[PDB]
């Protein structure tokens, strides 16, 4: 009937060097800002044939392309 | 010679390639002596001297 939606969703980066972030908390000055694309799913290259007269198309493969993120950090 | 070409967009056409007339005279050699049999042909070469159009 009557909820609040508060996630435990942490999200944390580990840098190139062992330094660490909590992009949820921002206990380092830094929070993931509003829009991100690239989380969830990754892009796939479906490829279909459609050769000839016959009705519709023929599968030939699909792949897994490179996961692009795009996403920013509010510093304070 | 003839083409019929189905393009993979869809086209179907037909291309005829000719050639000219004077391709005649590369199909046409000229024998060391006209009027005899290859078997024997003299003199060795045919040889002619006069005007050019001649």
């Amino acid at each position: 009937a009557s909820r609040l939606l508060d996630p435990d969703t942490l999200v944390e980066l580990e840098g190139v060097n062992g330094e660490w972030f909590d992009l949820t908390n921002g206990t380092e000055g830094i929070y993931l800002a509003t829009e991100v694309t690239g989380l969830l799913d990754p892009p796939v290259k479906a490829t279909y044939e459609e050769p000839g007269n016959f009705p519709g198309a023929r599968y030939l493969n699909h792949r897994v392309l490179r996961r692009d993120l795009v996403f920013g950090v509010e510093i304070l | 010679h003839y083409d019929i070409v189905r393009t993979k967009e869809g086209d179907v056409y037909m291309e005829v390639v000719f050639k000219h007339d004077y391709e005649e005279l590369k199909h046409i050699y000229v024998w060391a002596n006209p009027f005899l049999r290859p078997e024997f042909q003299f003199p060795k070469l045919w040889v002619m001297f006069g005007p050019a159009k001649w």
